[PDB]
């Protein structure tokens, strides 16, 4: 049996997990209140994957997921909402306050007293699955909760679980627009946890969906919503191989073979390409060649990260909907054409395919129009580290004076770890060049 | 300076003997895996003394006025080597805090005193953060000004402790 | 669950909080007898931040008043909303400080303040998950000021991890009321700048300068002031309350605004202000609050930022608003407004939405500044303390109720300190 446990921590998080949860219940025709009347309408075949939802005696379908927060707002949100029903009572609010932008306060003193009962509940969805895959964490950088308690979370997983996979889809600080001023303090404090316990960890930029956002959905004033929507369409394209039948299907094992040239490597970019409006999705083909060169394009990446100043060290392709490999062929052949895209010396294969029958759905309320092909393209390349280095500037601005330290230091956490975290990033920094370099 | 403190006059070394021996009990230590017996507070012992030179003609009695200042420091401390839980940790906290200010003030003082008198004179304005601790705040006078000090370092010939150790050099490299 | 106690000393203190109660009690819905008749389900999710919950479906505020005159007490009884109080938390004596703040402080109010205590640590201790506190008071006066400071004390000596904010009115440049004024300001600044996290500062000028400009008022009176400042205490802590896109809690707005210890003097601001009869002219937008918020005849400490640079500034909206535009707008103010910034902080705009605006407006927004123009104010109180001290010229009643010289001299010294700390930041080109 094939499935994967959600873990969803802090307020990101559990945005994103309302946007995901609403796509898995639309795709797999659940309803809010956990019943399916597909079952009592065709009377067999099999669409409560196991995927996602347990199912119960009643046929009621439970979601295996585990909300996080120090916050009792946000959560509180959910459990008096559309899908109040839905979720397990099993919440795991902090009946406190909250990291307060402090990766010590998240890690150290308050971020303990509940990481028991995570893990309880974690045992306890894993005893319950069977061939568990792997675990899909959702938090965000900058966050004291998403920093803080994802590495006491992280740090735990490895050493109970161990040999299970461990992605991430993380929301890192934007190079101009942010919401906080200890943010990079923050976001460097999680490199240990990024490095040494996530096997592949996918960076997500609010700027890059903002621009996405007003130039081809045309929305001129996106909120988080969209934002939301669009991470959940990555994740669902990225899962759809568990679930449904396809020509090519590519599981998470298989997945992250293809794409870790290294073990310190694992930071690859993600987009989707057939982003476009009800009014646009008139007046274009769509073809598999047009999405295929879109996902190459600078423009439509989702981190602010240029990838012609960088070579390409490995590419996965995962396409849903009405393709056949012979247009897939062709696109792969064009695209190794051209000479903008550069991939490196020691990697000739390049692409790994992945085709899936089942097409995207649209929510109801939406932007993204309905579409009869679509591709998501999650790429391994070098220039991520520009976008490091920029975060590590920041860095240094404020620790040659040791602002906002005293905060970090009051709550348990010594000086020295800052300095520490600072040459780990750096060594990282060291690696994604090391290995650009044309070989002799 | 400290109001309504217990300042003892002695005459003979088995009486100050006496009193380092209980104040030595009296202060707050506690056990941690680092050591264990891991102090807890900071400690300044204060000899005041005086030299006086008796003439019934010309000369000036109490000639000159000193004071001795040894200061024993609680060192820096990581949670996750320390093993602090619950008032060990939060004590803790407070000795980083003490030692984060009192390593600023170092550092400030000594760019000031290395620029002004390396740079040309200029003497325009320099600010040391004395007051963001009681402990810069007391040793006002020792750090910078109208002292003459010493610094002794101690240090850990454990590999393990490679990354903490160098630490202290630098600061050390600038005492 | 976070929630908050509240203490009001002297007349200032008193009346502000009273107007306070009135406008959180709207946004509550609750009776003046203290039934609730709300419409709203969200309005008594997190009452409890607020209001204690009594038997016959009442809600009690949790608030404290303290003096040592009675009359303002009567005041407060005799009031709109005099009946929402309990009995028990009247606190005040007799012969009250009479301006004189070692009165206050080590004279009368030291007999006081052990009752106080035990009406403050009777209700921290029914709290379920007590966040911090917050005092009103005036910074010039009497028996404000210095019980003020006294409490302020205890309540760090006992209560060392909570949160403790303040809202103090502090003396003018031209509005002045009391001879005095200078040496019970700089007497409190001294105590204020030990123990406490957050102050923000107030001043009669700026609010008259608004109510004259903006609101263009013709007969203000201290009701005015009072709404003004209570609409700020409602916008601090909004999020506490209320869900919202990306929440700003207490020790967030710390954290974020508060770069070295003892630099924790705000200056806050409002928006919208429209003077009623400029309401139908102005579109109501994000850009709008925006340019509202920076504008330097908006503030409400009469110290103009132009003349520093802005450590830090957070923004509190309220209202159903894109991310992508506050985001854009705040980038637009750094960048522009180049050289009111700090260079070694990247990113100094703290940012909270909340979805639930107040009830008669689509938006608002709250405004919470940390620059260095405030030691404009200091500089000021220090040169009248020395015109006074060095003559002399009122130290006998101080003196004769058991102070010193030395107490004078060290908390002006420690005033000349924090001046002296503000400084070093304020000017540009940090090398030479
Ligand atoms: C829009 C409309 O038709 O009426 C508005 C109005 O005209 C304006 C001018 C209001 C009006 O404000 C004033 O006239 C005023 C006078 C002196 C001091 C302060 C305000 C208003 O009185 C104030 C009043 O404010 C509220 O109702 C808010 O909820 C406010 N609560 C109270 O004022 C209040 C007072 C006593 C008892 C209960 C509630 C609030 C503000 C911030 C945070 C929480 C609550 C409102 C919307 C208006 C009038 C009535 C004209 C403004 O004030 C506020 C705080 O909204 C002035 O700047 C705004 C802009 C508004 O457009
Ligand atoms: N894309 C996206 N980013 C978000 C969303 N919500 C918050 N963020 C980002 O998250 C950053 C900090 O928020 P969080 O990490 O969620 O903070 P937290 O998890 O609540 O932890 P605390 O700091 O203790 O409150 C902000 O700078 C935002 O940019 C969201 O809904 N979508
Ligand atoms: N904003 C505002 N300020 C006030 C009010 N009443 C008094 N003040 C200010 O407080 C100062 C007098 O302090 P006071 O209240 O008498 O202090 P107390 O004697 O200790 O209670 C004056 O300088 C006034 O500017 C008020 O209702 N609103
Ligand atoms: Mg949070």
């Amino acid at each position: 049996m094939r499935e994967c446990i959600s873990i969803h921590v802090g307020q990101a998080g559990v945005q994103i997990g309302n946007a995901c949860w609403e796509l898995y219940c639309l795709e797999h025709g659940i309803q809010p209140d956990g019943q399916m009347p597909s079952d009592k309408t065709i009377g067999g075949g099999d669409d409560s994957f196991n995927t996602f939802f347990s199912e119960t005696g009643a046929g009621k379908h439970v979601p295996r997921a585990v909300f996080v927060d120090l916050e009792p707002t946000v959560i509180d949100e959910v459990r008096t909402g559309t899908y109040r029903q839905l979720f397990h009572p099993e919440q795991l609010i902090t009946g406190k306050e909250d990291a307060a932008n402090n990766y010590a306060r998240g890690h150290y003193t308050i971020g303990k007293e509940i990481i028991d009962l995570v893990l309880d509940r974690i045992r306890k969805l894993a005893d319950q699955c069977t061939g568990l895959q792997g675990f899909l964490v959702f938090h965000s950088f900058g966050g004291g909760t998403g920093s803080g308690f994802t590495s006491l979370l992280m740090e735990r997983l490895s050493v109970d679980y161990g040999k299970k996979s461990k992605l991430e889809f993380s929301i890192y600080p934007a190079p101009q627009v942010s919401t906080a001023v200890v943010e990079p303090y923050n976001s460097i404090l999680t490199t240990h946890t990024t490095l040494e316990h996530s096997d592949c960890a996918f960076m997500v930029d609010n700027e890059a969906i903002y621009d996405i956002c007003r130039r081809n959905l045309d929305i001129e004033r996106p909120t988080y919503t969209n934002l939301n929507r669009l991470i959940s369409q990555i994740v669902s394209s990225i899962t759809a191989s568990l679930r449904f039948d396809g020509a090519l299907n590519v599981d998470l094992t298989e997945f992250q073979t293809n794409l870790v040239p290294y073990p310190r490597i694992h930071f690859p970019l993600a987009t989707y390409a057939p982003v476009i409006s009800a009014e646009k999705a008139y007046h274009e083909q769509l073809s598999v060649a047009e999405i295929t060169n879109a996902c190459f394009e600078p423009a439509n990446q989702m981190v602010k990260c240029d990838p012609r100043h960088g070579k390409y060290m490995a590419c996965c392709l995962l396409y849903r909907g009405d393709v056949v490999p012979k247009d897939v062929n062709a696109a792969i052949a064009t695209i190794k054409t051209k000479r903008s895209i550069q991939f490196v010396d020691w990697c000739p294969t390049g692409f790994k395919v992945g085709i899936n029958y089942q097409p995207p759905t649209v929510v109801p309320g939406g932007d993204l129009a309905k579409v009869q092909r679509a591709v998501c393209m999650l790429s391994n390349t070098t220039a991520i580290a520009e976008a490091w280095a920029r975060l590590d500037h920041k860095f240094d601005l404020m620790y040659a004076k040791r602002a906002f330290v005293h905060w970090y230091v009051g709550e348990g956490m010594e000086e020295g770890e800052f300095s520490e975290a600072r040459e780990d990033m750096a060594a990282l920094e060291k690696d994604y060049e090391e290995v650009g370099v044309d070989s002799v | 300076y400290v109001e309504d403190l217990s300042k003892l006059a002695v005459t003979s070394y088995n009486d100050i003997q006496d009193l380092m021996d209980s104040g030595n009990k009296a202060r707050t230590v506690a056990a941690t895996n680092m050591n264990e017996t891991s102090s807890r507070s900071h400690a300044v012992f204060n000899i005041i003394f005086t030299q006086k030179r008796h003439d019934a003609e010309t000369n000036i009695t109490t000639e000159k006025v000193s004071k001795i200042s040894l200061v024993d420091l609680a060192g820096s401390e990581r949670a996750d080597s320390t093993g602090a839980k619950g008032t060990r940790l939060k004590e803790g906290a407070n000795i980083n805090k003490s030692l984060t200010t009192l390593g600023k003030v170092i550092s400030a003082l000594a760019e000031m005193d290395s620029g002004p008198n390396k740079n040309k004179k200029k003497k325009k304005t320099d600010f040391i953060p004395y007051r963001d601790s009681v402990l810069t705040w007391l040793l006002r006078e020792n750090l910078g000004g109208n002292s003459r000090t010493a610094m002794v370092a101690a240090l850990s010939p454990a590999d393990i402790n490679y990354d903490e150790t160098l630490s202290t050099l630098r600061y050390a490299d600038r005492a | 669950m976070r929630e908050i106690v509240h203490i009001q000393a002297g007349q200032c203190g008193n009346q502000i909080g009273a107007k306070f109660w009135e406008v959180i009690s709207d946004e509550h819905g609750i009776d003046p007898t203290g039934s609730y008749h709300g419409d709203s389900d969200l309005q008594l999710e997190r009452i409890n931040v607020y209001y204690n919950e009594a038997t016959g479906n009442k809600y009690v505020p949790r608030a404290i008043l303290v003096d040592l005159e009675p009359g303002t007490m009567d005041s407060v009884r005799s009031g709109p909303f005099g009946q929402i109080f309990r009995p028990d938390n009247f606190v005040f004596g007799q012969s009250g400080a009479g301006n004189n703040w070692a009165k206050g402080h080590y004279t009368e109010g030291a007999e006081l303040v052990d009752s106080v205590l035990d009406v403050v640590r009777k209700e921290s201790e029914s709290c379920d998950c007590l966040q911090g506190f917050q005092l009103t008071h005036s910074l010039g006066g009497g028996t404000g000021s210095g019980m003020g400071t006294l409490l302020i004390s205890k309540i760090r000596e006992e209560y060392p991890d909570r949160i403790m904010n303040t809202f103090s009115v502090m003396p003018s440049p031209k509005v002045s009321d009391t001879v005095v004024e200078p040496y019970n300001a700089t007497l409190s600044v001294h105590q204020l700048v030990e123990n406490t996290d957050e102050t923000y500062c107030i001043d009669n000028e700026a609010l008259y300068d608004i109510c004259f400009r903006t609101l263009k008022l013709t007969t203000p009176t201290y009701g005015d002031l009072n709404h003004l400042v209570s609409a700020t205490m409602s916008g601090v802590t909004t999020c506490l309350r209320f869900p919202g896109q990306l929440n700003a809690d207490l020790r967030k707005l710390a954290v974020n605004m508060v770069p070295f210890p003892r630099l924790h003097f705000f200056m806050p601001g409002f928006a919208p202000l429209t003077s009623r009869g400029s309401q139908q002219y102005r579109a109501l937008t994000v850009p709008e609050l925006t340019q509202q918020m920076f504008d330097s005849k908006n503030m409400m400490a009469a110290c103009d930022p132009r003349h520093g640079r802005y450590l830090t500034v957070a923004a509190i909206f309220r209202g159903r608003m894109s991310m992508k535009e506050v985001d854009e707008q705040m980038l637009n103010v750094q960048n522009k407004n180049s050289s009111y910034f700090v260079e070694w902080i990247p990113n100094n705009v703290k940012t909270a939405v909340c979805d639930i605006p107040p009830r008669g407006l689509k938006m608002s927004a709250t405004f919470i500044g940390n620059s260095t123009a405030i030691q404009e104010l200091f500089k000021r109180i220090s040169e009248q303390f020395t015109a006074m001290f060095r003559r002399k010229a009122f130290l006998h009643w101080y003196t004769g109720e058991g102070m010193d010289e030395m107490e004078f001299t060290e908390a002006e010294s420690n005033m000349n300190d924090l001046v002296s700390e503000y400084q070093q930041y304020q000017d540009a080109t940090a090398d030479e």
